[PDB]
RNA sequence: GUACGUGAAAUUGCUGAAAGGGAAGCAUUGGAAAUCAGUCUUACCUGGGUGAGAUCAGUAGUCUCUCGAGACUAUGCA
RNA sequence: UUGAGAAGCUCAGACGAGUAGGCAGGCGUGGAGGUUUGUGACGAAGCCUUGGGCGUGAGCCUGGGUCGAACAGCCUCUAGUGCAGAUCUUGGUGGAAGUAGCUAGAUCUAGCGAAACCACAGCCUGGGGAACGGGCCAGGCAA
């Protein structure tokens, strides 16, 4: 099934935190192919989303999506800080986040 | 008197109640627990086995086995009362099951214990018409 | 690039450095399988590591490598417990993974990390005298698999040579060579 | 079944259903998100009955 | 009932006046573009002309079937494909009114709403197609001249493994 | 000026969960060595004047109206000129008889009733 | 239903639910299941016709006030 | 421009730990004079409830279920007025426990059945400076 995938895969690492205090308002996302702070500038502003399924059939479907937005880079390894409409659950650490290409600035 | 089960109206059921029975509460709870869900005739045979020491009631919550006869004797009349009340309604005897049983604490005057029992039926009707 | 299943060859790799990269990857919700763990290398000569084990009881380097990661992950945390099962350490290359690509970690390679003339120890050699008694059979499988793999490589090489000759013979190739393809 | 929409009253539904080809009309009044009254009329000018439902249990319950 | 009943403090004169929007350089009319969001995401579409915010764009109906539609510049990737002459088509008739959604109108008598016996269909008018067929008649001739352009619009944009949008300019 | 609150959750009393003789009503812990009174980490919060809400929004329901308790039908009449800011709360002991008189009057007056569907029942 | 007004908490039994590797416990952030919050184009303005009414009559009377200010009773609807 | 509860409305700036202690404004209970031409058998008071709200908070308003004869908001008057402790008083109730056992039968089985005690618990390893292990962090264990 070659095709689709107008987005770029990304992994949700953890929250913005000190050694012991965690602020779950913003989360660290490591986008594939992003390995420097200067490179992450391209992904600043994109719309990231978390896609998961559930048993309940809502509106005839089975998919619930929590949208978000990339805000700033995080370190020198291409990580980014993304704020979502609903803060991500703490169980989704090490999952997949889909960074679609809009709002495009290119 | 209002019982504790959503069934036990005139649908397929007959009741029976025990009030301030002079038996130890812990023994009645264990006796009630083991006989729940069994067939009425099966429960009668099992109670006989307890009297004849053929079978022993397990002691799970209030702890293994034991052979109480006084508590079983109290239950024998209630079950006999239960089927006597079933007959007055005119139910189908061979399919009676002990749908519900509950032992409650009584006033501390010896520790008595209220006992209730509910007998019912098991039924299934094939839909067919395919 | 990351995959659902990743096979990492442990030959010529430092234990601690290999443990670090897999520890981060395991917390990243990725399944990692490690093969040939007996051929891992630890800086420091053989006697020092032997004394280290004597002070220290699992004889399998696959267990030892797992044990090193186990204390290198939040084992108490239920997330760390779940991530532990996603890591599969096995000695040699089993058939379920022999016919698959085996990538390597640059940050753990001995040639890229160890100064020339520095003594090092091999876990499989180290484990041979501490309770492990399967070196011969493990080795015997290694040559058997590599001989079959080498024959497979020769067939693949011959196929590659034939298609390469066909590719060059194709006039389409140099029609639009301006793209660098 | 037709979900009531707009400012149309029951005396106007019955007239409309008379020419549409119906015989009787059932209304399930619901208030406070609990159904409590069923009123039914006989088309075109038959008697109307007004019952108050109780213990209405769905098939699931 | 016009004299203001309550205190009703009025909005203070806000010092905001609308100014023309500025679009990206590559968004010049006649540019192949990668549609990003909407039911027609992933197709390739040329830019007929610009608008206030969006870009009035259509793909060849006889190739891709993309109708003239407002598409916001943000949901469009500006591709550096060789530019296509779009001067031929009459772009002036394309306005906000032309692309305006039909007003919530057409009241119905309060008997037909019941029984659900008034449902119309807003099926696309022919002149809307005839507008596009004219646009196709003015862009389809243009595009075949450029080699592989007609097929390029036909193809659907997608990403393979190891695709870095920043590295490979679109 | 929208209805925004500095906090949703209520202030529960410290250790009010453990005991049942201890009521959930907030009581200031006066314990001399009380570390929870001392504002340590992992403890509970404590009411402060810093938690007050906007003075143009205090007493305002989430839809912007301030609840106003009307006993009888006389009270619902004086909300004639504040119907855009106040909502006629019907007292809890007002009988179903006067409860309809209050709701029908308030509907025509233009004011919003908060508990207009209590103890009553519609009929068509 | 005389173990009798209301029948709280502790406490106990039954059932349903989820959870249950030497605690539990609570706090933040969510998720999930379960459940409530509240929904509303509809009115306004404008146009005409049709019948009206009156606080309007190029109109007639009574009542209480202070000429005209009310409440009305006729009569016509410009 | 309507913004005179002048005890009002409005504008500006800085500031905000807290024991002993000092000052101020409030919330709540019983009853008392005034008042709401107040509420109430079309359901008062009370009670429970993962119903909805309000207040920083003390507290308050309301929906549902029970309930059945009284009750409340406001201004003042007044006091036997606010509880988690007192090895507190009284009543109730558990674990302990079907235990210690005591009345039979053949150690077991029936039958009859306490008191003491009880913040809550219960793997250690070390370090954790003040014991720290019984809770804290590193650890293993943990089924």
């Amino acid at each position: 099934a070659q095709g689709h995938r107008l987005y770029v895969k990304a992994k949700h690492l953890s929250f913005q935190r000190s050694k012991h205090v965690i602020h779950p308002g913003t989360s660290i996302v490591k986008i594939e192919g992003c390995d420097s702070k200067e490179e992450a500038q391209f992904y600043l502003g994109k719309r990231v989303c978390y896609v998961y399924k559930s048993s309940k059939a809502v509106r005839g479907s089975k998919i619930r999506v929590i949208w978000g937005t990339i805000a700033r880079p995080h370190g020198n390894s291409g990580a980014v800080r993304a704020r979502f409409v609903h803060n991500l659950p703490a169980k989704t650490f090490g999952s997949s986040l889909r960074v679609m290409l809009y709002p495009s600035n290119i | 008197v209002r019982y504790s089960a959503s069934p036990a109206l005139e649908t397929k059921c007959a009741k029976a109640r025990g009030a301030y029975l002079r038996t130890h509460f812990k023994n009645s709870r264990e006796v009630a627990f083991t006989i729940n869900g069994m067939s009425l005739k099966k429960a009668f045979i099992f109670l006989d086995n307890v009297k004849e020491h053929k079978q022993a009631v397990p002691f799970r919550r209030f702890n293994q086995a034991r052979w109480p006869v006084k508590s079983v004797k109290f239950f024998y009349d209630l079950l006999k009362n239960a089927e006597a009340n079933a007959e007055a309604k005119g139910l189908d005897m061979d399919k009676l099951i002990i749908k519900h049983v509950q032992v409650n604490a009584a006033p501390k005057q010896s520790s008595p214990s209220h006992i209730e029992i509910i007998v019912a039926e098991e039924e299934e009707a094939v839909p067919k018409a395919n | 690039e990351f995959q659902k299943v990743v096979v990492i060859d442990a030959k010529g790799h430092l234990l601690g450095r290999l443990a670090s990269v897999v520890a981060k990857q395991l917390l990243g919700g990725q399944k990692v399988v490690v093969v040939r763990c007996e051929e891992l290398n630890i800086s420091g000569h053989f006697f020092r590591n032997k004394l280290k084990y004597l002070a220290y009881h699992f004889r399998a380097p696959s267990r030892i490598f797992q044990k090193a990661v186990r204390g290198m992950l939040p084992h108490k945390t239920a997330r760390g417990q779940a991530a532990l099962e996603h890591l599969q350490a096995v000695e040699g290359i089993p058939p379920p993974f022999d016919k698959q690509k085996r990538v390597v970690v640059p940050a753990a390679l001995r040639v890229l990390r160890l100064k020339p003339g520095r003594k090092y120890c091999t876990v499989g050699r180290l484990s041979s005298e501490v309770g492990w008694k399967y070196n011969d059979i493990v080795a015997k499988l290694e040559e058997r698999r590599k001989v079959k793999s080498a024959a497979f490589y020769q067939a693949k090489l011959a196929k590659q040579k034939k298609i390469a000759s066909a590719k060059e013979a194709s006039p389409v190739n140099q029609k639009l060579s301006q793209f660098g393809y | 079944f037709r979900k009531r929409t707009g400012d149309i009253e029951v005396h106007e539904i019955a007239e409309a259903a008379a020419k549409r080809g119906y015989t009787d009309l059932l209304v399930l009044n619901e208030d406070r998100k609990k159904t409590n009254a069923l009123t039914l009329v006989h088309l075109p000018n038959g008697p109307s009955f007004y019952f108050t439902l109780s213990n209405l249990q769905t098939a699931k319950e | 009932k016009y004299y203001p009943a309550y205190r009703e403090n009025v909005p203070k004169k806000a010092r905001k006046a609308v100014r023309p929007t500025k679009l990206r350089a590559s968004l010049a009319p006649g540019t192949v573009c990668i549609l990003l969001a909407g039911r027609f995401r992933g197709k390739r579409v040329v830019v007929l002309s610009q608008l206030e915010d969006t870009l009035v764009v259509t793909g060849p109906y006889k190739v891709n079937g993309v109708p003239i539609r407002r598409v916001n510049h943000r949901y469009v990737i500006a591709t550096s494909a060789p530019k296509i002459d779009v001067s031929g088509v009459s772009v002036e008739k394309f306005t906000k009114a032309y692309f305006a959604k039909q007003k919530r109108s057409g009241p119905v008598k309060k008997d037909e709403a019941f029984f659900a016996e008034n449902a119309p269909k807003n099926a696309l008018p022919a002149e809307r197609i005839a507008d596009q067929k004219a646009v196709d008649a003015k862009l389809l001739p243009a595009i075949k001249a450029i080699p592989n352009m007609k097929e390029y619009l036909a193809a659907s944009f997608a990403l393979s493994n190891g695709d870095r949008p920043h590295l490979m300019k679109f | 000026v929208n209805i925004i609150k500095k906090r949703t959750k209520p202030f529960k009393r410290h250790q009010s969960d453990r005991f049942k003789r201890v009521g959930e009503s907030w009581r200031k812990p006066r314990g001399i060595d009380s570390c929870v009174r001392r504002r340590f980490r992992g403890t509970i919060s404590m009411p402060k004047i810093g938690y007050g809400n906007n003075k143009k929004t205090r007493y305002c329901m989430p839809n912007g109206l301030k609840a106003f308790l009307v006993r009888n039908v006389s009270d619902v009449e004086l909300l004639l000129m504040h119907n855009k800011t106040y909502a006629a709360e019907i007292a809890g002991n007002v009988s179903a008889r006067k409860r309809v008189e209050i709701v029908e009057k308030a509907r025509a007056l233009g004011v919003k009733v908060t508990n207009a569907g209590a103890k009553v029942r519609s009929q068509e």
